[PDB]
Protein backbone atom coordinates (compact mmCIF):
# COMPACT_ATOMS: atom_id res chain seq x y z
CA UNK A 1 0.00 0.00 0.00
CA UNK A 2 1.52 3.27 -1.17
CA UNK A 3 1.74 5.96 1.54
CA UNK A 4 3.07 9.25 0.18
CA UNK A 5 4.44 12.12 2.23
CA UNK A 6 5.67 15.39 0.75
CA UNK A 7 8.37 17.13 2.76
CA UNK A 8 10.25 13.91 3.43
CA UNK A 9 13.56 12.34 2.43
CA UNK A 10 14.27 8.77 1.31
CA UNK A 11 15.73 7.49 4.60
CA UNK A 12 12.78 8.78 6.62
CA UNK A 13 10.16 7.12 4.43
CA UNK A 14 12.28 3.94 4.62
CA UNK A 15 12.24 4.16 8.43
CA UNK A 16 8.50 4.84 8.52
CA UNK A 17 7.62 2.07 6.07
CA UNK A 18 9.64 -0.62 7.87
CA UNK A 19 8.22 0.67 11.13
CA UNK A 20 4.65 0.22 9.86
CA UNK A 21 5.50 -3.13 8.24
CA UNK A 22 7.26 -4.44 11.37
CA UNK A 23 4.88 -3.32 14.11
CA UNK A 24 3.41 -6.66 15.19
CA UNK A 25 6.86 -8.01 16.13
CA UNK A 26 7.69 -4.90 18.16
CA UNK A 27 6.69 -4.58 21.84
CA UNK A 28 4.61 -1.67 23.18
CA UNK A 29 2.47 -1.13 20.08
CA UNK A 30 1.57 2.56 20.19
CA UNK A 31 2.73 5.54 18.15
CA UNK A 32 3.63 7.66 21.18
CA UNK A 33 5.37 4.63 22.69
CA UNK A 34 7.96 5.15 19.92
CA UNK A 35 7.93 8.96 19.58
CA UNK A 36 11.25 9.39 17.74
CA UNK A 37 9.42 7.88 14.75
CA UNK A 38 6.71 10.51 15.23
CA UNK A 39 9.26 13.31 15.35
CA UNK A 40 10.68 11.90 12.12
CA UNK A 41 7.39 13.14 10.60
CA UNK A 42 8.87 16.54 11.32
CA UNK A 43 7.02 19.05 13.48
CA UNK A 44 8.80 22.47 13.72
CA UNK A 45 11.18 21.39 10.94
CA UNK A 46 8.65 22.17 8.22
CA UNK A 47 5.70 24.42 7.38
CA UNK A 48 2.31 23.90 8.97
CA UNK A 49 0.08 22.53 6.18
CA UNK A 50 2.65 20.04 4.92
CA UNK A 51 3.50 18.67 8.37
CA UNK A 52 -0.22 18.45 9.16
CA UNK A 53 -0.78 16.45 5.97
CA UNK A 54 2.19 14.25 6.90
CA UNK A 55 0.79 13.61 10.40
CA UNK A 56 -2.63 12.75 8.98
CA UNK A 57 -1.00 10.37 6.47
CA UNK A 58 0.91 8.69 9.30
CA UNK A 59 -2.23 8.32 11.42
CA UNK A 60 -4.12 6.92 8.41
CA UNK A 61 -1.38 4.34 7.84
CA UNK A 62 -1.49 3.50 11.54
CA UNK A 63 -5.27 3.03 11.47
CA UNK A 64 -5.04 0.85 8.36
CA UNK A 65 -2.28 -1.22 9.98
CA UNK A 66 -4.36 -1.63 13.15
CA UNK A 67 -7.59 -2.61 11.40
CA UNK A 68 -5.74 -4.96 9.04
CA UNK A 69 -3.65 -6.66 11.74
CA UNK A 70 -7.05 -7.57 13.21
CA UNK A 71 -6.61 -9.14 16.69
CA UNK A 72 -7.60 -12.79 16.41
CA UNK A 73 -10.20 -14.15 18.80
CA UNK A 74 -11.78 -17.36 17.47
CA UNK A 75 -9.55 -20.01 19.10
CA UNK A 76 -9.62 -18.38 22.53
CA UNK A 77 -13.39 -17.89 22.06
CA UNK A 78 -13.83 -21.61 21.30
CA UNK A 79 -11.84 -22.71 24.35
CA UNK A 80 -13.82 -20.12 26.32
CA UNK A 81 -17.00 -21.81 25.09
CA UNK A 82 -15.78 -25.22 26.24
CA UNK A 83 -14.66 -23.70 29.56
CA UNK A 84 -18.14 -22.23 30.09
CA UNK A 85 -19.51 -25.70 29.31
CA UNK A 86 -17.07 -27.24 31.82
CA UNK A 87 -18.02 -24.79 34.58
CA UNK A 88 -21.69 -25.44 33.73
CA UNK A 89 -21.13 -29.19 34.11
CA UNK A 90 -19.21 -28.79 37.37
CA UNK A 91 -21.92 -26.52 38.80
CA UNK A 92 -24.75 -28.99 38.20
CA UNK A 93 -23.57 -31.66 40.63
CA UNK A 94 -22.41 -29.39 43.44
CA UNK A 95 -24.07 -28.55 46.78
CA UNK A 96 -24.48 -24.88 47.64
CA UNK A 97 -25.52 -22.74 50.57
CA UNK A 98 -28.60 -21.82 48.54
CA UNK A 99 -29.93 -23.65 45.51
CA UNK A 100 -32.11 -20.96 43.92
CA UNK A 101 -29.66 -18.11 43.42
CA UNK A 102 -26.92 -20.58 42.46
CA UNK A 103 -29.27 -21.99 39.81
CA UNK A 104 -30.12 -18.44 38.67
CA UNK A 105 -26.47 -17.42 38.26
CA UNK A 106 -25.70 -20.72 36.53
CA UNK A 107 -28.67 -20.06 34.22
CA UNK A 108 -27.13 -16.71 33.31
CA UNK A 109 -23.77 -18.44 32.75
CA UNK A 110 -24.88 -21.22 30.42
CA UNK A 111 -26.52 -20.82 26.98
CA UNK A 112 -23.92 -18.14 26.24
CA UNK A 113 -23.61 -17.40 22.52
CA UNK A 114 -21.43 -14.65 21.09
CA UNK A 115 -22.46 -12.41 18.22
CA UNK A 116 -20.41 -12.09 15.04
CA UNK A 117 -19.60 -8.40 15.48
CA UNK A 118 -16.94 -7.88 18.14
CA UNK A 119 -18.62 -4.98 19.96
CA UNK A 120 -21.08 -6.98 22.10
CA UNK A 121 -18.80 -9.86 23.07
CA UNK A 122 -17.45 -7.78 25.97
CA UNK A 123 -20.69 -7.34 27.92
CA UNK A 124 -21.69 -10.98 27.41
CA UNK A 125 -18.29 -12.24 28.56
CA UNK A 126 -18.57 -9.81 31.49
CA UNK A 127 -21.93 -11.19 32.60
CA UNK A 128 -20.47 -14.69 32.23
CA UNK A 129 -17.53 -13.62 34.41
CA UNK A 130 -19.73 -12.10 37.11
CA UNK A 131 -21.88 -15.25 37.20
CA UNK A 132 -18.77 -17.44 37.42
CA UNK A 133 -17.26 -15.31 40.19
CA UNK A 134 -20.56 -15.45 42.14
CA UNK A 135 -20.46 -19.27 41.88
CA UNK A 136 -16.81 -19.12 42.96
CA UNK A 137 -17.32 -16.93 46.03
CA UNK A 138 -20.41 -18.82 47.16
CA UNK A 139 -18.95 -22.28 46.49
CA UNK A 140 -15.92 -21.59 48.71
CA UNK A 141 -18.40 -20.58 51.48
CA UNK A 142 -17.55 -16.95 52.08
CA UNK A 143 -19.67 -13.83 51.85
CA UNK A 144 -20.24 -11.61 48.84
CA UNK A 145 -21.35 -7.99 49.03
CA UNK A 146 -25.13 -8.10 48.68
CA UNK A 147 -25.49 -4.31 48.42
CA UNK A 148 -27.84 -3.42 45.58
CA UNK A 149 -26.17 -1.39 42.85
CA UNK A 150 -22.53 -2.42 43.29
CA UNK A 151 -21.36 -5.46 41.33
CA UNK A 152 -18.83 -7.91 42.70
CA UNK A 153 -15.25 -7.45 41.45
CA UNK A 154 -13.83 -9.83 38.87
CA UNK A 155 -10.91 -11.35 40.76
CA UNK A 156 -9.27 -14.71 41.30
CA UNK A 157 -10.55 -16.80 44.21
CA UNK A 158 -8.06 -18.15 46.79
CA UNK A 159 -4.82 -18.05 44.81
CA UNK A 160 -1.16 -18.18 45.70
CA UNK A 161 0.27 -14.74 44.98
CA UNK A 162 3.16 -15.78 42.70
CA UNK A 163 0.63 -16.91 40.09
CA UNK A 164 -1.25 -13.65 40.74
CA UNK A 165 1.80 -11.50 39.96
CA UNK A 166 2.41 -13.78 36.98
CA UNK A 167 -1.12 -12.86 35.86
CA UNK A 168 -0.41 -9.15 36.47
CA UNK A 169 2.81 -9.19 34.44
CA UNK A 170 1.22 -11.18 31.61
CA UNK A 171 -1.87 -8.97 31.46
CA UNK A 172 0.24 -5.79 31.59
CA UNK A 173 2.49 -7.13 28.83
CA UNK A 174 -0.55 -7.71 26.67
CA UNK A 175 -1.71 -4.21 27.64
CA UNK A 176 1.42 -3.16 25.81
CA UNK A 177 1.33 -5.59 22.86
CA UNK A 178 -2.06 -6.99 21.84
CA UNK A 179 -1.58 -8.59 18.42
CA UNK A 180 0.43 -11.68 19.38
CA UNK A 181 -2.04 -13.64 21.47
CA UNK A 182 -0.57 -16.20 23.88
CA UNK A 183 -3.11 -18.05 26.04
CA UNK A 184 -0.87 -19.20 28.89
CA UNK A 185 -2.99 -21.74 30.75
CA UNK A 186 -2.54 -21.98 34.52
CA UNK A 187 -0.68 -25.25 34.95
CA UNK A 188 0.63 -23.74 38.21
CA UNK A 189 -2.79 -24.19 39.83
CA UNK A 190 -2.55 -26.27 43.00
CA UNK A 191 -4.63 -29.43 43.32
CA UNK A 192 -6.58 -30.77 46.40
CA UNK A 193 -8.87 -27.70 46.34
CA UNK A 194 -12.39 -27.77 44.94
CA UNK A 195 -12.35 -28.55 41.21
CA UNK A 196 -14.98 -25.86 40.65
CA UNK A 197 -12.46 -23.32 41.96
CA UNK A 198 -9.84 -24.58 39.49
CA UNK A 199 -12.23 -24.47 36.53
CA UNK A 200 -13.45 -21.01 37.48
CA UNK A 201 -9.87 -19.73 37.86
CA UNK A 202 -8.93 -20.87 34.35
CA UNK A 203 -12.25 -19.48 33.06
CA UNK A 204 -11.77 -16.12 34.78
CA UNK A 205 -8.17 -15.85 33.53
CA UNK A 206 -9.32 -16.35 29.94
CA UNK A 207 -12.15 -13.88 30.57
CA UNK A 208 -9.75 -11.28 31.95
CA UNK A 209 -7.53 -11.76 28.89
CA UNK A 210 -10.51 -11.40 26.52
CA UNK A 211 -11.97 -8.31 28.21
CA UNK A 212 -8.53 -6.73 28.39
CA UNK A 213 -7.58 -7.27 24.74
CA UNK A 214 -10.94 -5.78 23.78
CA UNK A 215 -10.29 -2.87 26.18
CA UNK A 216 -6.82 -2.20 24.73
CA UNK A 217 -8.14 -2.37 21.16
CA UNK A 218 -10.96 0.05 22.01
CA UNK A 219 -8.75 2.60 23.77
CA UNK A 220 -6.11 2.57 21.04
CA UNK A 221 -8.64 2.84 18.20
CA UNK A 222 -10.57 5.61 19.99
CA UNK A 223 -7.34 7.54 20.63
CA UNK A 224 -6.33 7.20 16.97
CA UNK A 225 -9.82 8.24 15.82
CA UNK A 226 -9.78 11.34 18.03
CA UNK A 227 -6.30 12.27 16.79
CA UNK A 228 -7.21 11.84 13.14
CA UNK A 229 -10.35 13.96 13.52
CA UNK A 230 -8.16 16.53 15.28
CA UNK A 231 -5.70 16.56 12.36
CA UNK A 232 -8.50 16.77 9.78
CA UNK A 233 -10.18 19.69 11.56
CA UNK A 234 -6.85 21.49 11.92
CA UNK A 235 -6.06 20.98 8.23
CA UNK A 236 -9.49 22.28 7.19
CA UNK A 237 -8.90 25.30 9.45
CA UNK A 238 -5.33 25.92 8.25
CA UNK A 239 -6.03 25.50 4.53
CA UNK A 240 -9.08 27.80 4.76
CA UNK A 241 -7.18 31.07 4.19
CA UNK A 242 -5.57 30.23 0.84
CA UNK A 243 -7.79 29.99 -2.24
CA UNK A 244 -7.19 28.18 -5.54
CA UNK A 245 -8.60 25.21 -7.41
CA UNK A 246 -6.26 22.75 -5.70
CA UNK A 247 -6.84 24.30 -2.27
CA UNK A 248 -10.63 24.07 -2.48
CA UNK A 249 -10.28 20.60 -4.00
CA UNK A 250 -8.22 19.36 -1.04
CA UNK A 251 -10.87 20.98 1.15
CA UNK A 252 -13.55 18.97 -0.68
CA UNK A 253 -11.60 15.77 0.01
CA UNK A 254 -11.53 16.12 3.79
CA UNK A 255 -15.15 17.22 4.23
CA UNK A 256 -15.99 13.53 4.62
CA UNK A 257 -16.39 12.25 8.16
CA UNK A 258 -13.83 10.07 9.92
CA UNK A 259 -15.86 8.75 12.90
CA UNK A 260 -16.40 5.42 11.14
CA UNK A 261 -13.54 3.06 10.35
CA UNK A 262 -14.48 2.49 6.70
CA UNK A 263 -14.93 6.26 6.35
CA UNK A 264 -11.27 6.63 7.37
CA UNK A 265 -10.34 3.90 4.87
CA UNK A 266 -12.11 5.62 1.98
CA UNK A 267 -10.52 8.89 3.15
CA UNK A 268 -7.09 7.27 2.84
CA UNK A 269 -7.69 5.71 -0.58
CA UNK A 270 -9.17 8.96 -1.91
CA UNK A 271 -6.31 11.02 -0.48
CA UNK A 272 -3.79 8.65 -2.06
CA UNK A 273 -5.66 8.44 -5.39
CA UNK A 274 -5.51 12.04 -6.70
CA UNK A 275 -2.44 12.97 -4.64
CA UNK A 276 -0.75 14.74 -7.56
CA UNK A 277 -3.73 17.09 -8.01
CA UNK A 278 -3.76 19.06 -4.74
CA UNK A 279 0.01 18.81 -4.19
CA UNK A 280 0.56 22.27 -5.72
CA UNK A 281 -1.41 23.89 -2.89
CA UNK A 282 0.88 22.28 -0.35
CA UNK A 283 4.38 23.79 -0.20
CA UNK A 284 7.11 21.19 -0.54
CA UNK A 285 10.69 20.76 0.78
CA UNK B 1 -33.07 -4.74 -4.76
CA UNK B 2 -34.43 -7.97 -3.28
CA UNK B 3 -31.03 -8.89 -1.86
CA UNK B 4 -30.40 -7.80 1.74
CA UNK B 5 -27.99 -4.90 2.21
CA UNK B 6 -25.55 -6.09 4.88
CA UNK B 7 -22.26 -4.13 5.01
CA UNK B 8 -21.09 -0.55 5.16
CA UNK B 9 -19.08 -1.27 1.98
CA UNK B 10 -22.10 -1.07 -0.33
CA UNK B 11 -22.96 2.49 0.73
CA UNK B 12 -20.23 5.11 0.18
CA UNK B 13 -19.74 8.52 -1.42
CA UNK B 14 -17.25 11.18 -2.39
CA UNK B 15 -18.39 14.77 -2.62
CA UNK B 16 -16.88 17.71 -4.47
CA UNK B 17 -14.34 15.23 -5.88
CA UNK B 18 -13.74 14.31 -9.53
CA UNK B 19 -15.59 11.00 -9.31
CA UNK B 20 -16.30 9.31 -12.64
CA UNK B 21 -17.74 5.91 -11.39
CA UNK B 22 -20.50 7.42 -9.23
CA UNK B 23 -21.66 9.36 -12.28
CA UNK B 24 -21.30 6.21 -14.36
CA UNK B 25 -23.08 3.88 -11.93
CA UNK B 26 -26.26 5.95 -11.78
CA UNK B 27 -29.56 4.13 -12.42
CA UNK B 28 -28.11 1.06 -10.69
CA UNK B 29 -29.77 -0.76 -7.82
CA UNK B 30 -26.52 -1.84 -6.13
CA UNK B 31 -24.57 1.09 -4.68
CA UNK B 32 -27.06 3.39 -2.86
CA UNK B 33 -24.80 6.43 -2.74
CA UNK B 34 -25.47 8.12 0.62
CA UNK B 35 -23.55 11.04 2.05
CA UNK B 36 -23.18 10.49 5.82
CA UNK B 37 -25.48 9.46 8.65
CA UNK B 38 -26.65 12.96 9.55
CA UNK B 39 -30.19 12.12 10.67
CA UNK B 40 -30.30 11.80 14.45
CA UNK B 41 -33.37 11.17 16.57
CA UNK B 42 -34.99 14.61 16.93
CA UNK B 43 -34.37 15.52 13.30
CA UNK B 44 -35.76 12.11 12.33
CA UNK B 45 -38.86 12.92 14.38
CA UNK B 46 -39.30 16.35 12.78
CA UNK B 47 -38.69 14.83 9.34
CA UNK B 48 -41.32 12.15 9.99
CA UNK B 49 -43.79 14.78 11.18
CA UNK B 50 -43.26 16.98 8.13
CA UNK B 51 -43.58 14.16 5.61
CA UNK B 52 -46.22 12.15 7.50
CA UNK B 53 -48.81 14.54 8.92
CA UNK B 54 -47.87 18.15 8.19
CA UNK B 55 -47.74 17.73 4.42
CA UNK B 56 -50.88 15.64 3.61
CA UNK B 57 -53.13 17.63 5.94
CA UNK B 58 -52.42 21.05 4.45
CA UNK B 59 -52.41 19.85 0.84
CA UNK B 60 -55.49 17.72 1.68
CA UNK B 61 -53.59 14.79 0.09
CA UNK B 62 -52.80 16.33 -3.28
CA UNK B 63 -48.99 16.12 -3.35
CA UNK B 64 -46.90 13.60 -5.27
CA UNK B 65 -43.32 12.39 -5.61
CA UNK B 66 -41.02 12.97 -8.54
CA UNK B 67 -37.42 12.26 -9.39
CA UNK B 68 -35.80 14.44 -12.04
CA UNK B 69 -33.65 12.64 -14.57
CA UNK B 70 -30.83 14.73 -13.22
CA UNK B 71 -27.90 13.88 -15.54
CA UNK B 72 -29.68 14.78 -18.79
CA UNK B 73 -31.31 17.87 -17.26
CA UNK B 74 -27.94 19.05 -15.97
CA UNK B 75 -26.12 18.36 -19.24
CA UNK B 76 -28.76 20.27 -21.24
CA UNK B 77 -28.96 23.03 -18.63
CA UNK B 78 -25.37 23.92 -17.73
CA UNK B 79 -23.02 22.69 -20.49
CA UNK B 80 -22.62 26.14 -22.05
CA UNK B 81 -19.41 28.14 -22.59
CA UNK B 82 -20.77 30.97 -20.44
CA UNK B 83 -20.74 28.40 -17.61
CA UNK B 84 -17.55 26.52 -18.46
CA UNK B 85 -15.54 29.67 -19.16
CA UNK B 86 -15.99 31.89 -16.11
CA UNK B 87 -14.01 34.90 -14.84
CA UNK B 88 -13.29 35.40 -11.14
CA UNK B 89 -11.33 38.54 -10.27
CA UNK B 90 -26.98 43.93 -23.31
CA UNK B 91 -29.66 41.94 -21.53
CA UNK B 92 -30.94 40.22 -24.70
CA UNK B 93 -27.39 39.06 -25.47
CA UNK B 94 -26.96 37.35 -22.11
CA UNK B 95 -30.50 35.93 -22.11
CA UNK B 96 -29.51 34.32 -25.40
CA UNK B 97 -26.12 33.32 -23.99
CA UNK B 98 -27.49 31.43 -20.99
CA UNK B 99 -29.85 29.04 -22.79
CA UNK B 100 -33.30 28.52 -24.22
CA UNK B 101 -34.98 26.86 -21.21
CA UNK B 102 -32.90 28.27 -18.35
CA UNK B 103 -33.68 31.81 -19.55
CA UNK B 104 -37.38 31.10 -18.94
CA UNK B 105 -36.60 29.53 -15.56
CA UNK B 106 -34.63 32.15 -13.61
CA UNK B 107 -36.03 35.17 -15.44
CA UNK B 108 -38.14 36.50 -12.56
CA UNK B 109 -37.97 33.98 -9.71
CA UNK B 110 -34.48 35.11 -8.66
CA UNK B 111 -33.59 38.07 -10.89
CA UNK B 112 -33.94 41.76 -10.02
CA UNK B 113 -32.62 45.15 -11.12
CA UNK B 114 -29.53 44.66 -8.93
CA UNK B 115 -28.24 41.40 -10.42
CA UNK B 116 -29.00 40.32 -14.01
CA UNK B 117 -29.91 36.84 -15.23
CA UNK B 118 -26.32 35.93 -16.10
CA UNK B 119 -24.88 36.91 -12.71
CA UNK B 120 -26.95 34.76 -10.34
CA UNK B 121 -26.85 31.78 -12.70
CA UNK B 122 -23.12 31.44 -11.97
CA UNK B 123 -23.94 31.03 -8.28
CA UNK B 124 -26.72 28.60 -9.21
CA UNK B 125 -24.26 26.55 -11.29
CA UNK B 126 -21.91 26.74 -8.28
CA UNK B 127 -24.22 24.23 -6.55
CA UNK B 128 -23.68 21.59 -9.26
CA UNK B 129 -20.47 21.14 -7.18
CA UNK B 130 -22.57 18.86 -4.97
CA UNK B 131 -24.40 16.71 -7.48
CA UNK B 132 -27.14 14.38 -6.29
CA UNK B 133 -28.12 11.01 -7.70
CA UNK B 134 -31.15 9.66 -9.53
CA UNK B 135 -34.34 8.65 -7.76
CA UNK B 136 -34.48 5.29 -5.97
CA UNK B 137 -37.37 3.43 -4.38
CA UNK B 138 -36.12 1.79 -1.19
CA UNK B 139 -38.28 -0.65 0.72
CA UNK B 140 -37.81 -0.86 4.48
CA UNK B 141 -38.10 -4.32 5.99
CA UNK B 142 -38.44 -3.80 9.70
CA UNK B 143 -39.92 -5.97 12.46
CA UNK B 144 -41.85 -4.47 15.33
CA UNK B 145 -40.71 -3.53 18.84
CA UNK B 146 -40.03 -5.95 21.68
CA UNK B 147 -43.67 -5.63 22.79
CA UNK B 148 -45.82 -7.01 19.96
CA UNK B 149 -43.04 -9.13 18.48
CA UNK B 150 -44.67 -12.02 20.38
CA UNK B 151 -47.84 -11.80 18.32
CA UNK B 152 -46.75 -13.15 14.89
CA UNK B 153 -42.95 -13.44 15.35
CA UNK B 154 -42.48 -14.05 11.60
CA UNK B 155 -44.27 -10.95 10.26
CA UNK B 156 -41.97 -8.13 9.14
CA UNK B 157 -43.42 -4.74 8.23
CA UNK B 158 -42.65 -3.25 4.82
CA UNK B 159 -42.39 0.50 4.25
CA UNK B 160 -41.55 2.33 1.02
CA UNK B 161 -39.36 5.44 0.93
CA UNK B 162 -38.21 7.67 -1.95
CA UNK B 163 -34.53 8.63 -2.16
CA UNK B 164 -33.22 11.66 -4.09
CA UNK B 165 -36.79 12.59 -4.94
CA UNK B 166 -39.04 15.53 -4.24
CA UNK B 167 -42.48 16.17 -2.81
CA UNK B 168 -44.20 18.06 -5.60
CA UNK B 169 -47.35 20.14 -5.87
CA UNK B 170 -47.83 20.61 -9.62
CA UNK B 171 -46.35 19.19 -12.79
CA UNK B 172 -43.25 21.06 -14.04
CA UNK B 173 -44.31 22.13 -17.52
CA UNK B 174 -40.81 23.36 -18.33
CA UNK B 175 -39.39 20.04 -17.08
CA UNK C 1 0.11 9.01 -28.16
CA UNK C 2 -0.56 11.21 -25.13
CA UNK C 3 -1.47 14.04 -27.50
CA UNK C 4 -3.86 11.64 -29.25
CA UNK C 5 -5.23 10.62 -25.85
CA UNK C 6 -5.78 14.24 -24.85
CA UNK C 7 -7.36 15.11 -28.22
CA UNK C 8 -9.68 12.12 -27.81
CA UNK C 9 -10.49 13.46 -24.35
CA UNK C 10 -11.18 17.07 -25.29
CA UNK C 11 -12.98 16.65 -28.61
CA UNK C 12 -14.32 13.09 -28.80
CA UNK C 13 -15.61 11.80 -25.46
CA UNK C 14 -16.18 15.14 -23.69
CA UNK C 15 -16.96 16.94 -27.00
CA UNK C 16 -15.72 20.41 -26.42
CA UNK C 17 -15.76 23.25 -28.92
CA UNK C 18 -12.24 24.22 -29.96
CA UNK C 19 -12.63 27.63 -28.29
CA UNK C 20 -12.53 25.67 -25.03
CA UNK C 21 -8.85 24.78 -25.29
CA UNK C 22 -6.54 22.76 -23.07
CA UNK C 23 -3.86 25.47 -22.89
CA UNK C 24 -6.34 28.08 -21.62
CA UNK C 25 -8.45 26.00 -19.20
CA UNK C 26 -6.25 25.05 -16.21
CA UNK C 27 -8.80 22.82 -14.48
CA UNK C 28 -9.09 20.82 -17.70
CA UNK C 29 -5.28 20.77 -17.92
CA UNK C 30 -5.23 19.13 -14.50
CA UNK C 31 -8.17 16.84 -15.26
CA UNK C 32 -6.70 15.32 -18.45
CA UNK C 33 -4.34 13.25 -16.29
CA UNK C 34 -7.37 12.07 -14.32
CA UNK C 35 -9.42 11.24 -17.41
CA UNK C 36 -6.71 9.33 -19.27
CA UNK C 37 -6.53 6.57 -16.63
CA UNK C 38 -9.92 4.99 -17.47
CA UNK C 39 -10.27 2.92 -20.63
CA UNK C 40 -13.96 2.36 -19.85
CA UNK C 41 -17.05 4.61 -19.60
CA UNK C 42 -16.54 5.95 -23.13
CA UNK C 43 -20.13 5.15 -24.13
CA UNK C 44 -21.91 7.52 -21.71
CA UNK C 45 -20.66 10.85 -23.04
CA UNK C 46 -22.64 12.85 -20.46
CA UNK C 47 -20.76 11.23 -17.55
CA UNK C 48 -17.41 12.89 -18.25
CA UNK C 49 -19.35 16.02 -19.26
CA UNK C 50 -20.93 16.28 -15.80
CA UNK C 51 -17.57 15.40 -14.25
CA UNK C 52 -15.83 18.34 -15.93
CA UNK C 53 -18.87 20.51 -15.19
CA UNK C 54 -18.72 19.89 -11.45
CA UNK C 55 -14.93 20.22 -11.52
CA UNK C 56 -15.12 23.68 -13.06
CA UNK C 57 -17.82 24.28 -10.45
CA UNK C 58 -15.40 23.39 -7.64
CA UNK C 59 -12.75 25.52 -9.37
CA UNK C 60 -14.67 28.75 -8.81
CA UNK C 61 -16.12 28.71 -5.29
CA UNK C 62 -15.82 31.15 -2.39
CA UNK C 63 -15.73 28.64 0.47
CA UNK D 1 -36.29 9.12 51.51
CA UNK D 2 -34.04 6.08 51.26
CA UNK D 3 -30.54 6.43 49.82
CA UNK D 4 -27.21 4.61 49.65
CA UNK D 5 -23.88 5.94 50.93
CA UNK D 6 -21.21 3.25 51.54
CA UNK D 7 -22.30 -0.16 50.16
CA UNK D 8 -25.40 0.03 52.36
CA UNK D 9 -28.89 1.54 52.43
CA UNK D 10 -29.67 4.31 54.92
CA UNK D 11 -32.73 6.53 55.20
CA UNK D 12 -32.51 10.28 54.67
CA UNK D 13 -34.77 13.14 55.72
CA UNK D 14 -34.82 16.85 54.88
CA UNK D 15 -37.39 19.65 55.16
CA UNK D 16 -39.40 20.91 52.24
CA UNK D 17 -38.25 24.53 52.30
CA UNK D 18 -41.20 25.93 50.33
CA UNK D 19 -44.78 24.92 49.55
CA UNK D 20 -43.74 24.06 45.99
CA UNK D 21 -41.99 20.85 47.04
CA UNK D 22 -45.33 19.11 47.46
CA UNK D 23 -45.80 16.49 44.71
CA UNK D 24 -48.29 16.68 41.86
CA UNK D 25 -50.72 14.40 43.71
CA UNK D 26 -50.61 16.77 46.69
CA UNK D 27 -50.89 20.29 45.25
CA UNK D 28 -51.24 20.34 41.46
CA UNK D 29 -51.05 23.12 38.88
CA UNK D 30 -54.60 24.56 39.04
CA UNK D 31 -54.45 24.61 42.85
CA UNK D 32 -51.34 26.80 42.73
CA UNK D 33 -52.87 29.00 40.03
CA UNK D 34 -56.08 29.53 41.98
CA UNK D 35 -53.87 30.32 44.98
CA UNK D 36 -52.15 33.00 42.92
CA UNK D 37 -55.55 34.31 41.87
CA UNK D 38 -56.24 34.59 45.61
CA UNK D 39 -53.01 36.54 46.13
CA UNK D 40 -53.87 38.82 43.18
CA UNK D 41 -57.32 39.54 44.59
CA UNK D 42 -55.89 40.26 48.03
CA UNK D 43 -53.28 42.58 46.49
CA UNK D 44 -56.02 44.58 44.61
CA UNK D 45 -54.66 43.45 41.22
CA UNK D 46 -57.57 41.25 40.11
CA UNK D 47 -57.33 42.69 36.58
CA UNK D 48 -53.63 42.28 35.80
CA UNK D 49 -52.32 45.33 33.91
Amino acid sequence: MSLQFIGLQRRDVVALVNFLRHLTQKPDVDLEAHPKILKKCGEKRLHRRTVLFNELMLWLGYYRELRFHNPDLSSVLEEFEVRCVAVARRGYTYPFGDRGKARDHLAVLDRTEFDTDVRHDAEIVERALVSAVILAKMSVRETLVTAIGQTEPIAFVHLKDTEVQRIEENLEGVRRNMFCVKPLDLNLDRHANTALVNAVNKLVYTGRLIMNVRRSWEELERKCLARIQERCKLLVKELRMCLSFDSNYCRNILKHAVENGDSADTLLELLIEDFDIYVDSFPQS
Amino acid sequence: DRQPLNPANIEARHHGVSDVPRLGAMDADEPLFVDDYRATDDEWTLQKVFYLCLMPAMTNNRACGLGLNLKTLLVDLFYRPAFLLMPAASIAAQRQAVGEMLTELVEDVATDAHTPLLQACRELFLAVQFVGEHVKVLEVRAPLDHAQRQGLPDFISRQHVLYNGCCVVTAPKTL
Amino acid sequence: KRDEKHRHVVNVVLELPTEISEATHPVLATMLSKYTRMSSLFNDKCAFKLDLLRMVAVSRTRR
Amino acid sequence: THCQENSETVALCTPRIVIGNLPDGLAPGPFHELRTWEIMEHMRLRPPP
